[PDB]
Protein backbone atom coordinates (compact mmCIF):
# COMPACT_ATOMS: atom_id res chain seq x y z
CA UNK A 1 0.00 0.00 0.00
CA UNK A 2 3.33 2.10 0.38
CA UNK A 3 3.38 4.62 -2.13
CA UNK A 4 6.79 5.68 -3.79
CA UNK A 5 8.01 7.46 -7.27
CA UNK A 6 11.84 7.36 -8.14
CA UNK A 7 13.04 8.44 -5.09
CA UNK A 8 10.43 9.50 -3.33
CA UNK A 9 8.99 6.78 -1.05
CA UNK A 10 5.40 7.61 1.87
CA UNK A 11 4.03 5.30 3.97
CA UNK A 12 -0.21 5.98 4.96
CA UNK A 13 0.12 4.91 8.34
CA UNK A 14 2.83 6.79 10.02
CA UNK A 15 2.84 9.54 7.50
CA UNK A 16 6.96 9.59 6.98
CA UNK A 17 8.51 9.63 3.83
CA UNK A 18 11.81 8.63 2.45
CA UNK A 19 13.41 11.31 0.12
CA UNK A 20 15.93 8.20 -1.66
CA UNK A 21 16.20 6.13 1.68
CA UNK A 22 17.19 9.16 4.32
CA UNK A 23 15.02 10.12 7.02
CA UNK A 24 13.22 13.39 6.12
CA UNK A 25 10.26 15.30 8.73
CA UNK A 26 7.76 17.55 7.41
CA UNK A 27 4.91 19.74 8.13
CA UNK A 28 1.78 18.44 8.32
CA UNK A 29 -0.04 20.55 5.68
CA UNK A 30 2.96 19.95 3.54
CA UNK A 31 2.11 15.93 3.58
CA UNK A 32 -0.82 16.80 2.30
CA UNK A 33 0.35 18.55 -0.58
CA UNK A 34 2.66 15.81 -1.07
CA UNK A 35 -0.03 13.39 -0.79
CA UNK A 36 -1.76 14.93 -3.64
CA UNK A 37 1.21 15.37 -5.41
CA UNK A 38 2.30 11.32 -5.40
CA UNK A 39 -1.33 10.41 -6.14
CA UNK A 40 -1.20 12.01 -9.12
CA UNK A 41 2.17 11.93 -9.78
CA UNK A 42 2.63 12.41 -13.34
CA UNK A 43 -0.69 14.51 -13.51
CA UNK A 44 -0.65 18.00 -13.67
CA UNK A 45 -2.19 20.33 -10.50
CA UNK A 46 -3.35 23.51 -10.66
CA UNK A 47 -3.68 25.61 -7.32
CA UNK A 48 -7.67 25.82 -7.65
CA UNK A 49 -8.25 21.87 -7.09
CA UNK A 50 -5.18 22.04 -4.58
CA UNK A 51 -6.80 24.13 -2.91
CA UNK A 52 -10.14 22.99 -3.01
CA UNK A 53 -9.09 19.37 -1.83
CA UNK A 54 -6.29 19.61 0.36
CA UNK A 55 -6.67 23.29 1.87
CA UNK A 56 -10.55 24.10 3.54
CA UNK A 57 -13.12 25.95 0.88
CA UNK A 58 -13.80 28.28 3.41
CA UNK A 59 -9.88 29.56 2.43
CA UNK A 60 -10.44 33.61 2.31
CA UNK A 61 -6.30 33.73 2.25
CA UNK A 62 -4.02 34.99 -0.09
CA UNK A 63 -2.97 32.33 -2.96
CA UNK A 64 1.00 32.72 -1.57
CA UNK A 65 0.27 29.97 0.73
CA UNK A 66 0.63 26.96 -1.89
CA UNK A 67 4.09 28.51 -3.70
CA UNK A 68 5.26 29.01 -0.45
CA UNK A 69 4.59 25.60 0.84
CA UNK A 70 5.73 24.20 -2.84
CA UNK A 71 9.18 25.91 -1.71
CA UNK A 72 9.10 24.29 1.62
CA UNK A 73 9.20 20.81 -0.32
CA UNK A 74 11.68 22.34 -2.84
CA UNK A 75 14.32 23.09 0.30
CA UNK A 76 13.32 19.69 2.08
CA UNK A 77 13.41 17.15 -1.13
CA UNK A 78 14.36 18.42 -3.96
CA UNK A 79 17.70 20.45 -3.06
CA UNK A 80 18.70 21.34 -6.57
CA UNK A 81 17.11 24.21 -8.27
CA UNK A 82 15.99 21.85 -11.35
CA UNK A 83 13.34 19.32 -9.38
CA UNK A 84 10.95 16.52 -9.70
CA UNK A 85 8.16 18.77 -8.66
CA UNK A 86 7.82 20.91 -12.07
CA UNK A 87 6.25 24.46 -11.73
CA UNK A 88 3.95 25.24 -14.80
CA UNK A 89 3.50 29.24 -14.85
CA UNK A 90 -0.64 29.71 -14.47
CA UNK A 91 -0.99 25.92 -14.52
CA UNK A 92 0.37 24.73 -11.34
CA UNK A 93 2.48 21.52 -10.65
CA UNK A 94 3.26 18.42 -11.70
CA UNK A 95 5.68 15.27 -10.38
CA UNK A 96 7.74 13.72 -12.91
CA UNK A 97 11.27 11.73 -13.19
CA UNK A 98 13.43 14.91 -15.55
CA UNK A 99 13.88 13.54 -18.92
CA UNK B 1 -37.76 27.16 -42.50
CA UNK B 2 -34.71 26.76 -40.75
CA UNK B 3 -34.75 30.65 -38.98
CA UNK B 4 -38.47 29.90 -37.99
CA UNK B 5 -38.97 29.34 -34.30
CA UNK B 6 -39.26 25.90 -32.95
CA UNK B 7 -41.80 27.09 -30.44
CA UNK B 8 -40.73 24.38 -27.97
CA UNK B 9 -36.60 25.29 -27.56
CA UNK B 10 -37.93 28.57 -27.18
CA UNK B 11 -40.44 27.76 -24.23
CA UNK B 12 -37.81 25.08 -22.48
CA UNK B 13 -35.46 27.81 -22.48
CA UNK B 14 -37.71 30.14 -20.75
CA UNK B 15 -38.05 27.65 -17.91
CA UNK B 16 -34.13 27.09 -18.25
CA UNK B 17 -33.53 30.51 -17.45
CA UNK B 18 -36.32 30.47 -14.92
CA UNK B 19 -34.19 27.18 -13.15
CA UNK B 20 -31.10 28.86 -13.73
CA UNK B 21 -32.42 32.03 -11.60
CA UNK B 22 -33.98 29.80 -8.99
CA UNK B 23 -30.49 28.10 -9.04
CA UNK B 24 -27.94 30.87 -8.22
CA UNK B 25 -29.95 32.59 -6.23
CA UNK B 26 -29.13 29.45 -3.52
CA UNK B 27 -25.88 30.95 -3.66
CA UNK B 28 -24.77 34.14 -2.05
CA UNK B 29 -26.34 37.36 -3.55
CA UNK B 30 -22.67 38.55 -4.05
CA UNK B 31 -21.47 35.38 -5.52
CA UNK B 32 -24.86 35.75 -8.25
CA UNK B 33 -23.83 39.04 -9.00
CA UNK B 34 -20.63 37.84 -10.04
CA UNK B 35 -21.51 34.62 -11.88
CA UNK B 36 -24.37 37.15 -13.74
CA UNK B 37 -21.75 40.16 -14.40
CA UNK B 38 -19.49 37.48 -15.36
CA UNK B 39 -20.84 35.54 -18.25
CA UNK B 40 -23.73 38.49 -19.51
CA UNK B 41 -26.39 37.74 -18.04
CA UNK B 42 -28.12 40.74 -16.70
CA UNK B 43 -26.63 42.17 -20.20
CA UNK B 44 -25.01 40.93 -23.61
CA UNK B 45 -21.50 42.01 -22.41
CA UNK B 46 -19.30 39.52 -20.04
CA UNK B 47 -17.35 41.57 -17.97
CA UNK B 48 -13.67 41.61 -16.92
CA UNK B 49 -12.67 40.77 -13.14
CA UNK B 50 -11.50 44.42 -13.15
CA UNK B 51 -15.09 45.83 -13.57
CA UNK B 52 -16.25 43.30 -11.16
CA UNK B 53 -13.62 44.55 -8.98
CA UNK B 54 -14.49 48.37 -9.37
CA UNK B 55 -18.36 47.93 -9.12
CA UNK B 56 -17.76 45.66 -5.82
CA UNK B 57 -14.40 47.70 -4.17
CA UNK B 58 -12.38 44.60 -4.35
CA UNK B 59 -9.01 43.55 -6.17
CA UNK B 60 -9.19 41.26 -9.25
CA UNK B 61 -7.47 38.24 -7.28
CA UNK B 62 -10.64 38.25 -4.56
CA UNK B 63 -13.16 38.23 -7.61
CA UNK B 64 -11.10 35.10 -8.50
CA UNK B 65 -11.44 33.70 -4.75
CA UNK B 66 -15.29 34.28 -5.53
CA UNK B 67 -15.85 32.24 -8.77
CA UNK B 68 -13.43 29.70 -7.51
CA UNK B 69 -16.13 29.33 -4.32
CA UNK B 70 -18.89 29.91 -6.89
CA UNK B 71 -17.95 26.96 -9.46
CA UNK B 72 -17.38 24.78 -6.40
CA UNK B 73 -20.14 25.13 -4.28
CA UNK B 74 -22.22 24.72 -8.18
CA UNK B 75 -20.65 21.28 -8.58
CA UNK B 76 -22.49 20.48 -5.63
CA UNK B 77 -24.21 17.44 -7.13
CA UNK B 78 -27.78 18.85 -5.59
CA UNK B 79 -27.37 21.62 -8.34
CA UNK B 80 -25.82 19.62 -10.59
CA UNK B 81 -28.96 17.17 -10.78
CA UNK B 82 -31.40 19.53 -11.11
CA UNK B 83 -29.14 21.31 -13.64
CA UNK B 84 -28.11 18.15 -15.60
CA UNK B 85 -31.38 16.98 -16.47
CA UNK B 86 -32.23 20.03 -18.83
CA UNK B 87 -30.52 18.93 -21.91
CA UNK C 1 -6.89 8.10 -24.30
CA UNK C 2 -3.69 10.18 -25.60
CA UNK C 3 -4.16 12.30 -29.09
CA UNK C 4 -2.38 11.48 -32.10
CA UNK C 5 -2.15 12.77 -35.48
CA UNK C 6 0.81 11.82 -38.19
CA UNK C 7 4.13 12.52 -35.84
CA UNK C 8 2.44 14.79 -33.06
CA UNK C 9 1.76 12.97 -29.74
CA UNK C 10 -0.21 14.79 -27.19
CA UNK C 11 -0.21 13.84 -23.25
CA UNK C 12 -3.19 15.50 -21.52
CA UNK C 13 -2.80 14.74 -18.49
CA UNK C 14 0.86 15.99 -17.90
CA UNK C 15 0.80 18.71 -20.60
CA UNK C 16 3.42 17.50 -22.65
CA UNK C 17 3.66 17.10 -26.42
CA UNK C 18 5.46 14.63 -28.99
CA UNK C 19 6.73 15.51 -32.40
CA UNK C 20 7.97 12.14 -33.97
CA UNK C 21 9.60 11.74 -30.59
CA UNK C 22 12.02 14.55 -29.17
CA UNK C 23 11.34 16.53 -26.31
CA UNK C 24 9.65 19.91 -26.16
CA UNK C 25 7.42 22.54 -24.14
CA UNK C 26 5.40 25.26 -25.17
CA UNK C 27 3.45 27.81 -23.79
CA UNK C 28 0.30 28.10 -22.69
CA UNK C 29 -1.92 29.73 -24.90
CA UNK C 30 -0.18 28.04 -27.72
CA UNK C 31 -0.48 24.62 -25.80
CA UNK C 32 -4.82 24.74 -26.24
CA UNK C 33 -4.07 25.99 -29.86
CA UNK C 34 -2.93 22.58 -30.61
CA UNK C 35 -5.21 20.79 -28.45
CA UNK C 36 -8.08 22.39 -29.73
CA UNK C 37 -6.25 21.72 -33.50
CA UNK C 38 -5.43 18.31 -32.34
CA UNK C 39 -9.25 17.40 -31.00
CA UNK C 40 -10.92 18.55 -34.64
CA UNK C 41 -8.31 17.42 -36.76
CA UNK C 42 -10.39 15.94 -39.61
CA UNK C 43 -12.22 19.69 -39.51
CA UNK C 44 -11.15 23.49 -40.01
CA UNK C 45 -11.38 25.86 -37.66
CA UNK C 46 -11.86 29.44 -38.53
CA UNK C 47 -10.50 32.78 -36.22
CA UNK C 48 -13.58 33.78 -34.96
CA UNK C 49 -14.79 30.35 -33.73
CA UNK C 50 -10.99 29.78 -32.39
CA UNK C 51 -11.16 33.14 -30.36
CA UNK C 52 -14.57 32.25 -29.08
CA UNK C 53 -13.64 29.44 -27.62
CA UNK C 54 -10.08 28.65 -26.85
CA UNK C 55 -9.93 31.94 -26.09
CA UNK C 56 -11.78 34.21 -23.54
CA UNK C 57 -15.22 35.95 -24.72
CA UNK C 58 -14.30 39.63 -23.78
CA UNK C 59 -11.23 39.53 -25.82
CA UNK C 60 -11.36 42.75 -27.08
CA UNK C 61 -7.77 43.18 -29.08
CA UNK C 62 -7.11 42.52 -32.71
CA UNK C 63 -7.17 39.21 -34.83
CA UNK C 64 -3.40 39.47 -35.67
CA UNK C 65 -2.83 37.39 -32.16
CA UNK C 66 -3.96 33.96 -33.68
CA UNK C 67 -1.33 34.45 -36.85
CA UNK C 68 1.51 35.14 -34.61
CA UNK C 69 0.73 32.21 -32.34
CA UNK C 70 -0.06 29.57 -35.39
CA UNK C 71 3.61 31.28 -36.77
CA UNK C 72 4.86 30.61 -33.42
CA UNK C 73 3.25 26.63 -34.15
CA UNK C 74 4.35 26.14 -37.21
CA UNK C 75 8.52 27.50 -36.36
CA UNK C 76 8.08 25.04 -33.51
CA UNK C 77 6.77 21.98 -35.08
CA UNK C 78 6.42 22.25 -38.87
CA UNK C 79 9.86 23.94 -39.34
CA UNK C 80 9.86 23.01 -43.18
CA UNK C 81 8.27 25.39 -45.55
CA UNK C 82 5.54 22.99 -46.27
CA UNK C 83 3.51 22.18 -43.29
CA UNK C 84 0.84 19.89 -41.78
CA UNK C 85 -1.17 22.66 -39.96
CA UNK C 86 -2.74 24.48 -43.39
CA UNK C 87 -3.60 27.44 -43.91
CA UNK C 88 -6.82 28.98 -45.65
CA UNK C 89 -7.02 32.77 -46.66
CA UNK C 90 -10.69 33.92 -44.56
CA UNK C 91 -11.13 30.37 -43.78
CA UNK C 92 -8.65 29.59 -40.66
CA UNK C 93 -6.20 27.32 -39.78
CA UNK C 94 -6.62 23.46 -39.96
CA UNK C 95 -4.37 20.50 -39.13
CA UNK C 96 -3.75 18.44 -42.76
CA UNK C 97 -1.29 16.05 -43.90
CA UNK C 98 -0.04 17.02 -47.13
CA UNK C 99 -1.17 15.08 -49.82
CA UNK D 1 -1.22 -12.86 22.44
CA UNK D 2 0.65 -10.20 24.46
CA UNK D 3 1.63 -6.89 23.11
CA UNK D 4 4.99 -5.27 23.67
CA UNK D 5 6.76 -2.01 22.39
CA UNK D 6 10.28 -1.41 23.26
CA UNK D 7 9.70 -0.72 26.83
CA UNK D 8 6.17 -0.40 26.85
CA UNK D 9 4.56 -3.70 27.24
CA UNK D 10 0.51 -4.42 27.48
CA UNK D 11 -1.77 -7.47 28.56
CA UNK D 12 -4.94 -7.58 27.56
CA UNK D 13 -6.59 -10.06 29.90
CA UNK D 14 -6.27 -8.25 33.50
CA UNK D 15 -5.51 -4.47 31.92
CA UNK D 16 -2.05 -3.75 33.50
CA UNK D 17 0.84 -2.03 32.30
CA UNK D 18 4.85 -2.70 32.81
CA UNK D 19 6.99 0.14 32.07
CA UNK D 20 10.37 -1.93 31.64
CA UNK D 21 9.07 -4.38 33.39
CA UNK D 22 7.76 -2.25 36.20
CA UNK D 23 4.00 -2.57 36.98
CA UNK D 24 2.35 0.37 37.42
CA UNK D 25 -1.46 0.76 37.77
CA UNK D 26 -3.58 3.47 35.62
CA UNK D 27 -6.99 4.98 34.58
CA UNK D 28 -9.52 3.01 32.99
CA UNK D 29 -10.26 5.57 30.49
CA UNK D 30 -6.86 6.46 30.39
CA UNK D 31 -6.09 2.46 29.45
CA UNK D 32 -8.30 2.74 26.08
CA UNK D 33 -6.01 5.12 25.07
CA UNK D 34 -2.81 3.44 24.60
CA UNK D 35 -4.40 0.30 24.09
CA UNK D 36 -5.49 2.50 20.64
CA UNK D 37 -2.11 3.69 20.72
CA UNK D 38 -0.03 0.00 20.71
CA UNK D 39 -2.46 -1.61 18.76
CA UNK D 40 -1.07 1.47 15.98
CA UNK D 41 2.14 1.14 17.35
CA UNK D 42 4.37 2.88 14.50
CA UNK D 43 1.47 4.81 13.55
CA UNK D 44 -0.06 8.34 14.04
CA UNK D 45 -3.20 8.87 15.81
CA UNK D 46 -5.09 12.03 15.34
CA UNK D 47 -7.14 13.01 18.83
CA UNK D 48 -10.37 13.22 15.90
CA UNK D 49 -10.05 9.62 15.13
CA UNK D 50 -9.53 9.08 19.08
CA UNK D 51 -12.48 10.57 19.96
CA UNK D 52 -14.69 8.57 17.52
CA UNK D 53 -12.98 5.01 18.34
CA UNK D 54 -11.95 5.34 22.13
CA UNK D 55 -14.38 7.92 22.95
CA UNK D 56 -18.30 7.41 22.72
CA UNK D 57 -19.64 9.85 20.23
CA UNK D 58 -22.54 11.55 22.46
CA UNK D 59 -19.10 13.40 23.66
CA UNK D 60 -20.10 16.86 24.29
CA UNK D 61 -16.76 18.07 26.07
CA UNK D 62 -14.02 20.20 24.33
CA UNK D 63 -10.56 19.02 22.99
CA UNK D 64 -8.34 19.82 26.38
CA UNK D 65 -9.58 16.62 27.31
CA UNK D 66 -7.64 14.50 25.50
CA UNK D 67 -4.46 16.55 25.76
CA UNK D 68 -4.47 16.69 29.75
CA UNK D 69 -5.21 12.75 28.64
CA UNK D 70 -1.97 12.79 26.73
CA UNK D 71 -0.15 14.88 29.30
CA UNK D 72 -0.93 12.23 31.47
CA UNK D 73 0.75 9.57 29.23
CA UNK D 74 3.89 11.46 29.43
CA UNK D 75 4.18 11.52 33.01
CA UNK D 76 3.20 8.33 33.88
CA UNK D 77 5.65 6.26 31.44
CA UNK D 78 7.70 8.05 29.24
CA UNK D 79 8.20 10.80 31.82
CA UNK D 80 10.94 12.53 29.67
CA UNK D 81 10.00 15.92 28.15
CA UNK D 82 11.41 14.07 25.12
CA UNK D 83 9.24 10.80 25.13
CA UNK D 84 8.24 8.09 22.68
CA UNK D 85 5.02 9.49 22.72
CA UNK D 86 5.65 11.88 19.67
CA UNK D 87 3.33 15.38 19.37
CA UNK D 88 2.24 16.08 15.91
CA UNK D 89 0.72 20.04 15.68
CA UNK D 90 -2.31 19.52 14.39
CA UNK D 91 -2.15 15.94 13.44
CA UNK D 92 -2.05 14.10 16.54
CA UNK D 93 0.63 11.79 18.09
CA UNK D 94 2.65 8.61 17.40
CA UNK D 95 4.22 6.02 19.09
CA UNK D 96 7.94 5.66 18.30
CA UNK D 97 10.99 5.33 19.61
CA UNK D 98 13.31 8.37 18.97
CA UNK D 99 15.40 8.21 15.91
Amino acid sequence: VRLTFADIELDEETHEVWKAGQPVSLSPTEFTLLRYFVINAGTVLSKPKILDHVWRYDFGGDVNVVESYVSYLRRKIDTGEKRLLHTLRGVGYVLREPR
Amino acid sequence: DSEAVVAVDAVSFTLLQDQLQSVLDTLSEREAGVVRLRFGLTDGQPRTLDEIGQVYGVTRERIRQIESKTMSKLRHPSRSQVLRDYL
